[PDB]
């Protein structure tokens, strides 16, 4: 029982913390897919 | 935590339309990357 219960908390904890590991990922990656867009958009003027 | 049940209106949808190209030699862009070397028989399009 206690097997059984100690897998289920290090799974919960293990969930509780990708979550945010997540958002921190999509926050870095929306600060560099920005200058990826005006980088673009300069190559673009170029192109033109 | 809904993460299994997360929005249907999803950014992981265009991935697998694209995935699925590639699988046929349609795209030989091999990361599944939308750059200009896809392949003959398509065209890349620039989106602004």
């Amino acid at each position: 029982n206690a097997t059984l219960f100690n897998k289920l908390k290090e799974l919960q904890q293990a969930n509780a913390e990708k979550s945010k590991l997540n958002d921190e990922l999509r926050s870095k990656y929306q600060i560099e897919s920005s200058k990826a867009a005006e980088s673009a958009q300069t190559l673009k003027i170029l192109q033109e | 935590f809904e993460y299994i049940d997360p929005h249907p209106e999803d950014p992981r949808r265009i991935y697998r339309i694209y995935k699925i190209l590639a699988e046929n030699g349609l795209i030989n862009d091999p990361t599944l990357s939308g750059v200009d070397d896809l392949g003959d028989l398509m065209l890349k399009i620039p989106v602004r």
